[PDB]
RNA sequence: AAAUUGAAGAGUUUGAUCAUGGCUCAGAUUGAACGCUGGCGGCAGGCCUAACACAUGCAAGUCGAACGGUAACAGGAAGAAGCUUGCUUCUUUGCUGACGAGUGGCGGACGGGUGAGUAAUGUCUGGGAAACUGCCUGAUGGAGGGGGAUAACUACUGGAAACGGUAGCUAAUACCGCAUAACGUCGCAAGACCAAAGAGGGGGACCUUCGGGCCUCUUGCCAUCGGAUGUGCCCAGAUGGGAUUAGCUAGUAGGUGGGGUAACGGCUCACCUAGGCGACGAUCCCUAGCUGGUCUGAGAGGAUGACCAGCCACACUGGAACUGAGACACGGUCCAGACUCCUACGGGAGGCAGCAGUGGGGAAUAUUGCACAAUGGGCGCAAGCCUGAUGCAGCCAUGCCGCGUGUAUGAAGAAGGCCUUCGGGUUGUAAAGUACUUUCAGCGGGGAGGAAGGGAGUAAAGUUAAUACCUUUGCUCAUUGACGUUACCCGCAGAAGAAGCACCGGCUAACUCCGGCCAGCAGCCCGGUAAUACGGAGGGUGCAAGCGUUAAUCGGAAUUACUGGGCGUAAAGCGCACGCAGGCGGUUUGUUAAGUCAGAUGUGAAAUCCCCGGGCUCAACCUGGGAACUGCAUCUGAUACUGG
């Protein structure tokens, strides 16, 4: 129910950085990003339509660390909700608890953010929530527990996040080690190199 | 004011009873065509007033025999 | 029977069967008397048998042996049959 | 006779009773005549867990319907709170 | 406010093309099975086949406030003491707390199981009249006075047993008359007729024949008319296939009369009439429980009817009735049959398609568990007893959902493995090393909620002649949990206990090396000596506590085309015509309002589906409200079109 193997292999296969490493270096200094994994990585074959759709879906999944059953249920709920299916899907993906904890700055990677959440080190409205897929609603307050504020993991993650960009829908205080989920991000707030319509066409065929 | 039916008498050979055929116009449940459907009822005809072909008005009552549960109200058109 | 209540119910049921059989045979005899008086055409004997039959029929209908509807049926039938003679 | 009782719906270890008017011979969760409320015994006191209509309940009690002991206690507490 | 916002193609006939046409695939889904593998939890599901046969335990009892009672244990008791005189230990007493057996009342027709039969004696929808209805409930009345028995018991006695027989005794709210008798039954009427039962709590005095009568309250009893509920009955429409089944029917169709039922009725009988059903499929044959619903589909449809809920049928096979308000009765009765068992050989006993379980069949489906603590049920004034319903637990990855099997750093990129143009590349930050963390599992400590009640006390009110008893209402006290070591929380230790399956020629994401049309693969179109198709290795791809294969349904399949196809040559115009039933029908006026349309009412069970919220740490799941249930009937109108 988790991917534990090599991380940079996924970003090499997707041809794009998936932020699977903290950021102490550039990925170019740790692996051949422009080369696909394996013995036959130098070749690049012409992808089919199904190939491109599958590769975009896998890129999104590996970005958010979501397996196929949960992602299929996410698409089902997004197609159930009113509006455009793609932005609904991306909003449902961004609402996760481990995703927010990573974006909040308490995790260097979404894997260590998921470890922080699962290990009962993250609180939501004063209630310790240890579900990574926990849907965070607007106005929710996310904070590190008193016992886990002493970890150097959170400090390094805070620093690494300060060297990153700041999301518009997160009001975080690094001193109190707490943040607020103000609102769900609109389509224009997430990455622009993610084609949601490819996933919609892949799941609607 | 009482709920009733209307049909034509197709048989009066029995005594005190007639067989009235209630024809109805029903749309076919699949192909949408309006088809004719016939409902033949054993009706109690006391006084033997109805002949073959009369357009009669009948109503439902208690069972009067093994197959008769409807009774006559009046005759509208009389076999001509 | 396997249950104790089933055995006691069987005993009580056969006892009540015998009691009800005696009562029903009495009532049937007293009604057959009226029917035979009807057959004979004797209206005085018919009314006498009807007057003897009515109370026990009402009593067995009240004691739960037969229904009040059955008692009323017997009374009405025999009355209408007596009135067809005199 | 006709009785007003609870039908234990809900999940395992989290019961949810529906106050139903039913003929006392049917099963608990079986055939009933009319549902006149509900009762959530594990309510968080933040929400409502007692919404049993007293109008139809009184109408049925006026027709000889019997009230079970739990429904009688529920009616008493609903009258006291309201 | 929301609650139809919904529709994808590909491979394969040919040297090639277009069309036709079938086969196959990509999607969902399952009561699944098998193979490899397998950490935890929540919620659900779990004999689809042999309605095959069943060992064993339990699944329906309850009331002493109906009754005679006392056999058992607990007490009171009068009288006799071992005697270590305050332990008193046995002789007799229903005196009472209770209670075995027995009569009696209620319940065993509910609850639970299965889908054999049933193609309409059923189910669904919508109507109806000729009916009954225990317990619950409203109103009005009555509740008087007697008798004969009988179980238990006693004595004798027959049987291996099962179970009886005879004689005597006793009780009742058991049974039977009498009186009474109407807004009840019969009858137009006069009149005639029909019922009952007590028990319990307490008590001021008056009167007691020392049991108590007398007062009050509760409860029970009988009669009638209603309510509610349940059930019985009738009609219309709908509800599989076959014409290689076209005629069927003698109680058959109807009528009069007798009987019968709670009730209408050929329900039954006598007689009379000669009918009735059928091409709109009667009759016959095969299959089949029906529905809300479930799966699939854009929809229309197709398939289906496990769990949950309603209805029906069945209870070893066939038949039958008895009791009862209700049965022709799973754990009742009688008979017959098959089978199994006990036997003293004369006779007996039994029916898991109740809960576990066994043998068998099968590819395949679980424990001979805990508790009545909650809900419901039976009985009881109540306490309470019973409850394999039910609440839980055990087993199974069977499904859905959630979480974990670590995280960060980590190179000239170690070793080995594989490939190599022998330069190197890849496995690969992957590992090792370093720093950190401890969800879940393991050990220990705290700890909700499911719990409402019930009991004992007092106080108030009502009732009453009564400041008793009883009912209701406040408060006080001591308690009520199978789950259970609960959920949840806290502490400890250590990466420590936790990743596999399928695939890589195209469809279809994923490529190289090595070993001869053989071995083998294959869902549809490879292998005859450098095979991306066989087998192994490296690498990669997709899923992931699962992964594949098989079986099955729908989709794609517009491939049964109503929505939505065709027939010159691809499958398809009868050889031609006349013509009954049927289908359709020029044009105008009037009328009707059957089709059609509009509005309203009733109904369309709950659950499920969908929408907005709520509670479980999230989800699954549970749940509030709404929408929906596209249908049917009735009533009132419209008159353009179809019909008369």
């Amino acid at each position: 129910a988790r991917y534990l193997g090599p991380k940079l292999k996924l970003s090499r296969r997707e041809g794009t950085d998936l932020f699977l490493k903290s950021g102490v270096r550039a990925i170019d200094t740790k692996c051949k990003i422009e080369q696909a994994p394996g013995q036959h990585g130098a070749r690049k074959p012409r992808l089919s339509d199904y190939g491109v759709q599958l590769r975009e879906k896998q890129k999104v999944r590996r970005i958010y660390g979501v397996l196929e059953r949960q992602f299929r249920n996410y698409y089902k709920e997004a197609a159930r909700l009113k509006g455009n299916t793609g932005e609904n899907l991306l909003a449902l993906l961004e609402g996760r608890l481990d995703n927010v904890v990573y974006r909040m700055g308490f995790g260097a990677t979404r894997a260590e953010a998921r470890q922080l959440v699962s290990h009962k080190a993250i609180m939501v409205n004063g209630r310790v929530v240890n579900i990574a897929s926990y849907q965070v609603s607007p106005n929710d307050v996310v904070s590190i527990r008193e016992k886990a504020k002493k970890q150097s993991r959170v400090k390094a993650a805070l620093e690494l996040a300060e060297q990153r960009e700041k999301p518009t829908w997160l009001e975080v205080d690094a001193g109190k080690m707490e943040g607020t989920f103000k609102r769900k991000p609109e389509r224009s707030d997430l990455s622009a190199d993610i084609n949601e319509h490819l996933i919609v066409e892949l799941y609607s065929k | 004011k009482i709920r009733t039916l209307q049909g034509r008498v197709v048989s009066d050979k029995m005594e005190k009873s007639i067989v009235v055929a209630i024809e109805r116009f029903v749309k076919h449940p699949i192909y949408g065509k309006f088809i004719k459907r016939t409902t033949k009822l054993h009706v109690h005809d006391e006084n033997n007033e109805c002949g073959i072909g009369d357009v009669v008005e009948i109503r439902e009552c208690r069972p009067l025999s093994k197959t008769k549960s409807w009774t006559l109200v009046r005759v509208v058109e009389k076999a001509v | 029977a396997n249950i104790k209540s089933a055995k006691k119910r069987a005993i009580q049921s056969e006892k009540a069967r015998k009691h009800n059989a005696s009562r029903r045979s009495m009532m049937r005899t007293f009604i057959k008397k009226v029917y035979a008086a009807i057959e004979a055409g004797d209206k005085a004997a018919a009314q006498k048998a009807f007057n003897e039959m009515q109370p026990i029929v009402d009593r067995q209908a009240a004691k739960g042996l037969i229904h009040k509807n059955k008692a009323a049926r017997h009374k009405a039938n025999l009355t209408a049959q007596i009135n067809k003679l005199a | 006779m006709v009785t007003i009782r609870l039908a234990r719906h809900g999940a395992k270890k989290r019961p949810f009773y529906q106050v139903v008017v039913a003929d006392s011979r049917n099963a608990r969760n079986g055939r009933f005549i009319e549902r006149v409320g509900f009762f959530n015994p594990i309510a968080s006191e933040k929400e409502e867990g007692t919404r049993l209509d007293l109008d139809r309940i009184a109408h049925w009690v006026g027709q000889g319907a019997t009230i079970s002991d739990r429904v009688a206690a529920l009616i008493k507490e609903v009258n006291k709170a309201a």
